[PDB]
């Protein structure tokens, strides 16, 4: 798995791959590694599918409950901490999840929280999570500017997952793209690596390790 | 030491059509190198037009099916006989499986039915309740033998348009219930030839907007 | 960490009407890290073709060993080694190392220059010969490869048709394995000429 | 955690045209010591069911008590206990299957392999297996332990699929069972010459045969066997 | 395995069951455990079949070479050769051998070589997994200088008890009679010995 | 694997199934398991296939040299002695389990050999996973003074019990009949009761289906 | 963990090797040169197990140097690398194998090409436009997949490494105390000895 | 340990050796292994001394409470209580118990409860580490409805062989005679029984 | 390994804490504040196992803040440190013990003295002129044995700290991305926002 989210001038870019593995077996190529908690909240998934899927869906319920109770949308900080604290209750039982909670609220601004099953919870502008993280990090870090356009940032996101999908044996399938604004997530589509690789090779003149 | 898990063979396969779905599985039950039965169904009509198989450890397989068949029953009692939609069944099954997250059912499980819009639907689960809707899925012992075939023959992957220089893909289309059952019987005769745990008999359950229909075909017994 | 899994890799060979084909992927990995996109796993001594999967160092060491041996063969015998004979040389060479084996899954493809009949063989790491006349598979997606072949294969295919079957067998097997892929080369071997094609595939 | 102590070997069984046959030898081993000699491992429940048990004998004795207690309990406040509301083979089975599965799930199993044999109230044959893992299956022939490896192949030569069961007479089935028992006695080192056999028939009812013995054994050819290769005398 | 050798007035008799197991499976129900290393020097094998067969072959070889150079070896000499092999290689062997032979000077003799490779001369000897169950019986019934028909009975009874209780023992009972007369082979079937 | 050897009044017969396996997968559906030690001494193996093959060929080689040296027919007890001595030396690590059978100037012989090097003499024997299925048949039907026809039928039926009931065994029955009178007759695929049924459909691809990056002719000569 | 990078441009090969040597809780040296010259036009870089690392390199160097003087001739990068590979391949199955990973960068005067060979301790050899050993590859491979072009100048190759080092100084857990950079081209081997404070 | 119970004409007799060991050290050479759980119900213990004493003491408690409420417990009842404890606690107990009793109705009865927790009604029973050596002897010499003096002899001979071979068994032979008479404690010293 | 240093000068206590958060082969963050304010004049820094670290800190912070509001009073640094020790002491014999080591720096308004407490995960408490957790102490304890004076100003303390951070940057095998420095005195807690190149 490879997942990333970064902050920039115009909000947040969330990008993930779509490959599922069990050992060396490719279980699926068309898996959803982003959960849309609410119109202004996203969660990413890395590690154990079930652990992520089940606890991030649950997080959705908990967030919804906050809305009803408080007549107001839950802060990113608080949404992340619900998941953080739950996971911590299970420390040492073998939960395996790499997670980012990304979203917008008026009081916070656009915000990214990294949360893993060790209980670690961190706020930051850039995170890559998954067996492909280093690969995404290499491309992302070397072309990251705060002032990237929306169009550029979406591409850098797109490009970083591709980087990772190519090198990491356990990443691949398709890229799923999201943009989070003050208004706030918008889906920027699914992008199969089957076509994207060749297209990006052509247009950009990159990937010279590859014959033909 | 006492090992609470065993392995009963057994392969299962689900394909979603446009207005139908099939769930097929061989009828052989094994332990190590012995044959327990040549005809032991592991595909079940669960009511509300949903069919189910949980493959691997049969004791856990049977426990899960039993328990879900009961979910359906208690859903009718608590929700004024409301039909349980396939997606709701999926979400339910996740909770059954995740419920035993720390002592899992050792099954790869598949359900087939029709969705809300009357489309063929197939859902598949790992042992701890991770699930996805899919066009087709093989699970069990010969999954590794059959899945790539389906990728090639159901979703036409790696197939291009002749002459187009491999720049235009073969177009994905829905298959007939006749063309599906062909792929199934072929997938299983292939699997029988190459895998020692697969054989004896094939049972297919077909799901349509009239119910559930059964079809049986003899497989090689060696 | 099991030596047969470190680098990853698939070879498949099929027979057809008066021809044989042998195909391999191009990935050389180190666990998850894809390292090289150009690591071919098919070699040729005269008209005899050898594909080798498994530990890449052994793959290289075996090719060099069989080059060495078939060269000396050619000089003493004053003829090219035949597939049947070479199979035997592979088998006994591997068994010579019964208790510290090369971690490899060798495959032989070729046509007998005297009889014109297509010939394929597979081996396990200690030289046991698999004498199938339809198809032979090897590598980290062997399971997937057995699935594809047993479904797609039919006897007496024409070379242009065999190219489609073997390529589709390899391509679709590769795509269910994390460790194989990243390029594919197919050799079509007709007594008289050999065409080698590089395939377009998913680079993930 | 736990381990079998006193054990008792195969239970073999098959369906025939009118009912079912089940057999088991009367031995209770203790490791490789053939310790006990009149152990009954066939348990009649009502007169339409016989439960055959192999594996740990102390667990067997527990399941015996469970089965008797079930007959008692079914009888309570039940004026049709020996008619319409008599215990069916299928009821007895489902019960045991439940117990076995709960026990493995609690990580404390009943260390057994069990075959439930009988005839339903509608004449249908019942033959189903359950063991310490709660694994269940059903087949025209069923055997446990060594019987699985040696009796089945022989018994299946007789009833190889459903459509063979109208064709198989009681005499043919019992002959096959009796022969399979001899073969097990030849080749299973944890087995005994004496066995019990029961027939549950839709007409005959329950016929429980005790103190049977393996007969017609071939041993004469042993005198020709000298050495282990080169020795002539 | 149940093996025994018994000295008596006219010579010595070796007896053994005929069962070989791997686990609880009977690989051979008609095994011949009575092994000839010389005309009138025989042995019984217990422990690893591989080991005891390899050892018996080398002994047979050594005694053949012995005869060609130096006349018939004594039964003690044969035991010494067995012992040399068993002791010197004790670490890689699992071999429990009973050696019995008839000599003109020494009449009947019995030597037991247990696991370590020690040698013991005895009036009679019992070994194999079967033998634990007949220590009491055999000690209570053995007499020196028994007659041939008495010794056959004693071996027959003992082995049948051994066979009755040990799962690893069974089949037919084989005997070899070693006297001045000659060498006599005997067999007794379950229908015969289970009745006793 | 299922292998048997059966003695009859004028010789000895051996049979084997034709399935070879790698764990649960069938690698070769019709392999030869009946190896020739010398013209009239034949052999069947179980366990590590490379080891049974090799040990058969090594002793087979040396038996030939021994025969030429002595100007005599090879004897079965010689194959037996050489094999057991080789296997013993390897304390097991050469995983060969063999039924060796043949005829020579002294008559007809049937032996088995285990990987650690112990031998057993018999009138009927079986090895391999199907060993117990085959033995059940032999114990049920073997008799003293069988004819050649009866011994072939018994051997064949025993392998069959293995084919149907053992998951490590399948496909076809190979036989070899060694009679005191004449030559050894190797009867390949004596029975072929596991024919793969006709595919439901052909999977021949339209030409140009596969995308090609680049093409070139490979040189052979010099 | 030990950074060993190599990048092949159009007219030259560039090797960058980390300068730290760390036993346990201490950095013992911040200026180690993880490289041996094999011939005027062939340079080898190495990382791995504490002792074996330098002994192997020097053993290879002495052999190539010996060959040079015996034939008054410089073996090609390809020939040197095959020797190195064969040595490692023998080593892997001996009593105590050399645990040393290497990059061989040379300029082939006969072909006028620069050549980069990656070889791990098992004796797995491959020619590559760019290479790395250890953890560093998990970052640099994808970075070079993007920014690398086959027809770059030496000066452009040195910018690509500046990026590679930067990335490793940002995301690697350990302080590897900068890199020594060396260029192998048609003239030979020189050290760009001003890369850290550049 | 060598322990046995034998039913005869007039009742039942229990016998045991008197040795308790920790490894090769004899912690007690004069142990009383014959344990009374009721007036005419007795048992012999094998396995863990702690486990079996604790078990015997609980059974004695249950039968005393039983006698207070419902009257004399049958031997079968006594065996059932033993089995209950042994079975329900098989995964903390190393207890092998032989139960022997006498009542007017059912005469002399013997039940053996081996390690598992199973119960077995038998005409006679042997157990303990020394029993293995006397399976042959006992099966060959036991008859039903023997006289008191015959039975005493049978135990005396059986246990002396068990003592002779098993190093964990030894000391004196204790016996308890259970009949309508009466309870009778017997003892036999090495100087008598070794000469058998 | 996480650097956690504290030095007590004459009128203040200075805490310095590494900024890196590393999981595996990746540095996920280079600005991590490993500190919690417990009360206006008490600061606590922490290092240990991944999750327990922040969870422990915030739990203590909640408790001390609860106390303050209940009593309308600030607990002495000595009382807070005793509370912290007992919580760790109970924790070590619990089902899953908190794996956190702490420094407590406090200015005691009732005595007008700065105070430094070193407490490890076992609940081992000791008051010190200067302290450290983890490997860093293996360098800094000896340096401060030499360079430290009981009458140093806050400014002298910051120079002494800079000397400690230089030693660690030179000799520690890991890159901890510099420290965040905090000063606790009578006028409370304040951060020295420039240190990384001050
Ligand atoms: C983030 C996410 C979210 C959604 C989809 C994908 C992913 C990425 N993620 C994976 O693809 C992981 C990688 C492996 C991984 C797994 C767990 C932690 C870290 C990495 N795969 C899985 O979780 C798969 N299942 C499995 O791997 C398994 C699940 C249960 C098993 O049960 C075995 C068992 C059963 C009973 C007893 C004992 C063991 C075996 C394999 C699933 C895609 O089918
Ligand atoms: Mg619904
Ligand atoms: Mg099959
Ligand atoms: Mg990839
Ligand atoms: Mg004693």
């Amino acid at each position: 798995t490879t997942t990333l989210a970064f902050r920039f001038q115009g909000g947040i870019i969330v990008a993930v791959d779509s490959r599922a593995t069990a050992g060396n077996w490719v279980a699926s190529q068309t898996v959803k590694k982003v959960i849309e908690i609410n119109p202004f909240l996203l969660g990413t998934m890395a590690g154990g599918a079930a652990d992520c899927q089940f606890w991030e869906t649950w997080l959705g319920s908990q967030c919804r409950l906050h809305e009803l109770r408080e007549k107001e949308r839950i802060s990113v900080a608080a949404a992340s901490k619900i998941l953080s604290n739950l996971v911590y209750q299970y420390k040492g039982a073998g939960l395996s999840m790499g997670t980012m909670i990304c979203g917008y609220t008026r009081k916070e601004g656009p915000t990214i929280y990294y949360v893993d099953s060790d209980g670690t919870r961190l706020k930051g502008d850039i995170f890559c999570v998954g067996s492909g993280q280093t690969f995404a990090y290499g491309v992302l870090d070397s072309n990251y500017k705060w002032d990237l356009s929306v169009e550029d940032a979406l591409y850098l996101g797109k490009r970083s997952i591709l980087a990772a999908a190519h090198r990491d044996a356990y990443s691949g399938g398709s890229v799923n793209l999201y943009h989070v604004t003050e208004d706030g997530w918008i889906y920027h589509g699914n992008h199969d690596v089957g076509e994207l690789f060749w297209k990006v090779k052509e247009e950009e003149g990159s990937f010279n390790n590859v014959i033909g | 030491q006492f090992n609470p898990y065993g392995d009963n063979g057994g392969t299962i396969l689900g394909i979603a059509g446009e207005d139908f779905a099939v769930l097929a599985g061989d009828t052989r039950n094994i332990t190590d190198y012995s044959i327990n039965s040549r005809y032991e169904p592991k595909v079940f009509d669960c009511g509300d037009n949903i069919v189910m198989s949980a493959n691997g450890f049969a004791a856990d397989g049977d426990a899960l099916v039993k328990r879900f068949k009961n979910s359906v029953k208690w859903y009718h009692f608590d929700h004024n006989d409301k039909k349980l939609s396939i997606n709701s069944a999926a979400r339910n099954i996740q909770h059954l499986l995740y419920g035993k997250r720390f002592f899992p059912y050792y099954v790869h499980t598949i359900i087939a039915g029709l969705d809300e819009d009357g489309k063929g639907a197939v859902y598949s689960f790992d042992p701890v309740g991770s699930y996805e809707r899919e066009q087709c899925r093989a699970g069990g012992a010969a999954a590794s033998l059959i899945m790539p075939f389906l990728d090639n023959q159901v979703n036409f992957k790696n197939q291009y348009e002749p002459g187009t220089n491999g720049k235009v893909k073969k177009p994905l289309k829905y298959l007939s219930v006749e063309e599906v059952i062909k792929l199934v019987r072929d997938s299983f005769t292939s699997a029988t030839e190459r895998h020692i745990q697969v054989g004896d008999g094939l049972e297919i359950l077909i799901v349509t907007k009239d119910g559930v229909r059964k079809e049986f075909y003899e497989l090689k017994r060696d | 960490s099991d030596p047969s899994s470190i680098n990853g890799g698939i070879v498949v060979a099929m027979t057809g009407k008066d021809c044989v084909a042998i195909a391999c992927d191009l990935r050389l990995g180190s666990q998850s890290l894809g390292v090289s996109n150009k690591f071919e796993k098919i070699f040729h001594y005269g008209h005899v073709f050898l594909g080798i999967t498994g530990l890449a160092t052994d793959v290289t060491t075996l090719n060099e060993m069989f080059r060495y041996k078939t060269n000396l063969y050619k000089l003493k015998e004053e003829r090219a080694i035949e597939p049947e004979t070479f199979t035997q040389l592979v088998s006994s060479s591997l068994y010579e190392r019964r208790f510290g084996p090369y971690f490899v899954g060798p495959v032989v493809a070729g046509i007998n220059s005297k009889s014109g009949k297509p010939f394929i063989a597979g081996f396990d790491l200690i030289g046991c010969i698999d004498e199938a006349k339809d198809f032979i598979v090897s590598g980290t997606a062997s399971d997937q490869l057995f699935g594809m072949c047993e479904s797609l294969y039919e006897p007496n295919l024409e070379p242009e048709d065999l190219f489609e079957t073997i390529s589709q067998a390899l391509l679709n097997a590769a795509d269910r394995d994390a460790l194989s892929g990243w390029g594919a080369v197919v050799y079509i071997i007709k007594k008289d000429e050999v065409v080698k094609r590089y395939l377009k595939m998913r680079q993930d | 955690t736990q381990q079998p102590i006193v054990t008792g070997t195969s239970v073999i069984s098959m369906k025939y045209d009118n009912g079912v046959i089940i057999a088991a030898d009367n031995l209770g081993s203790y490791g490789s010591l053939l310790r006990f000699n009149g152990v009954e491992r066939l348990i009649p429940v009502g007169d339409n069911t016989v439960v055959g048990i192999s594996g740990d004998i102390s667990d067997m004795q527990h399941i015996e008590r469970l089965l008797k207690d079930l007959v008692t309990e079914n009888a309570y406040d039940n004026p049709l206990a020996d008619a319409e509301e008599a215990l069916e083979p299928s009821y007895i089975f489902e019960y045991l299957a439940t117990v076995m599965y709960q026990r493995r799930s609690k990580m404390n199993p009943l260390w057994n392999a069990i075959i439930v044999a009988g005839v339903q109230s509608n004449g249908d044959q019942f033959l189903r297996y359950v063991n310490l893992l709660g694994v269940t299956y059903s087949s025209p022939t069923l055997a446990t332990g060594f019987g699985a490896h040696m009796a089945n192949p022989l018994l299946r030569k007789v009833v190889d699929r459903e459509s063979d069961i109208p064709k198989t007479t009681v005499q043919v089935a019992e002959e096959a069972i009796v022969n399979a028992m001899r073969v097990l006695y030849y080749r299973d080192a944890r087995s005994s010459r004496n066995f019990s056999l029961a027939i549950i028939d839709k007409n005959t009812g329950l016929t429980f045969k005790k103190n049977l013995q393996v007969e017609n054994m071939k041993w004469d050819f042993a005198k020709d066997i000298k050495g282990y290769g080169t020795q002539k005398i | 395995t149940s093996i025994m050798a018994v000295t008596f007035k006219d010579g010595v008799i070796l007896g053994a069951d005929s069962r070989t197991t791997t686990g609880a499976y009977i690989a051979n129900r008609v095994t011949d455990k009575l092994t000839r290393v010389h005309d009138k020097i025989w042995c019984c094998r217990s422990g690893s079949a591989a080991d005891t067969q390899a050892i018996a072959d080398i002994v047979q070889y050594h005694l053949e070479l012995y005869t060609s150079q130096y006349g018939t070896p004594s039964t003690e000499t044969a035991a010494s050769v067995f012992k040399e092999l068993c002791y010197e290689n004790k670490d890689n062997l699992t071999a429990g051998i009973i050696v019995a032979g008839y000599d003109d000077k020494n009449k009947g003799e019995v030597y037991t070589i247990p696991l370590g490779g020690s040698v013991h001369k005895l009036p009679y000897a019992i070994a194999g997994s079967g033998s634990t169950f007949i220590y009491g019986y055999c000690d209570k019934n053995f007499r020196e200088n028994m007659s041939k028909e008495e010794t056959v009975d004693f071996i027959k009874h003992s082995l049948s008890q051994a066979i009755k209780w040990d799962g690893s023992s069974g089949g037919v009972i084989r005997m070899v009679v070693l006297t001045a007369a000659g060498v006599e082979r005997l067999i007794f079937y379950p229908d015969e010995y289970e009745q006793l | 694997t299922t292998i048997v050897g059966v003695k009859f009044n004028n010789g000895v017969v051996i049979a084997a199934d034709t399935r070879s396996t790698q764990g649960p997968i069938v690698a070769d559906k019709n392999c030869a398991k009946l190896h020739r030690i010398s013209p009239k001494i034949w052999c069947a193996g179980a366990g590590t296939a490379a080891d049974t093959e090799a040990v058969t060929q090594l002793i087979g080689s040396n038996i030939e040299l021994h025969s030429l040296y002595t100007s005599r027919e090879p004897r079965v007890v010689s194959a037996l002695q050489m094999l057991k001595q080789h296997l013993f030396k390897y304390q097991g690590h050469i995983g060969a389990y063999l039924i060796v059978a043949g005829v020579d100037p002294t008559g007809s012989h049937l032996f088995s050999i285990h990987a650690h090097g112990s031998t057993d003499v018999g009138y009927y024997l079986s090895l391999g996973s199907g060993s117990l299925a085959a033995m059940a048949v032999l114990e049920s039907h073997w008799k003293q003074d069988l004819t050649k026809e009866e011994a072939i039928k018994l051997a064949s039926d025993a392998i069959q019990a293995g084919i149907w009931n053992d998951l490590g065994s399948g496909s076809n029955v190979d036989v070899c009949v060694m009679e005191i009178g004449k030559d050894a007759e190797y009867l390949r695929n004596y029975l072929t009761p596991n024919v793969r049924e006709e595919k439901q459909k052909s999977y021949k691809f339209p030409r140009g289906t596969t995308a090609v990056l680049k093409e070139s002719i490979v040189n052979i000569c010099d | 963990m030990d950074i060993i990078l190599g990048i092949r441009v159009q007219d030259s090969v560039i090797l960058a090797s980390s300068k730290a040597v760390t036993r346990g809780i201490s950095v013992l040296k911040d200026s180690d040169d993880k490289t041996r010259q094999l011939s005027p036009h062939t340079l080898m870089s190495f990382a791995g197990e504490a002792g074996d690392t330098v002994q192997f390199a020097e053993y290879i160097q002495a052999n190539i140097q010996l060959y040079s003087i015996r034939e008054d001739y410089e073996l090609s990068p390809q020939a040197v690398s095959s020797f190195v590979r064969q040595e490692l391949a023998k080593s892997i199955r001996s009593r105590r194998p050399y645990q040393v990973n290497v990059l061989i960068g040379g300029y082939d005067k006969k072909k006028n090409k620069p050549e980069l060979y990656q070889i791990d301790y098992l004796g797995t050899k491959v020619e590559l436009p760019y290479g790395a050993h250890g953890y560093s590859g998990f970052y640099t491979f994808s970075l070079l997949d993007h920014h690398y072009r086959p027809d770059m100048t030496t000066e452009e190759g040195l910018d690509l490494l500046k990026l590679c080092v930067q990335e490793l100084e940002k995301r690697m857990p350990m302080d590897f105390k900068g890199v020594i950079v060396k260029i192998v081209d048609k003239d030979g081997i020189r050290q760009v000895d001003d890369f850290q404070a550049q």
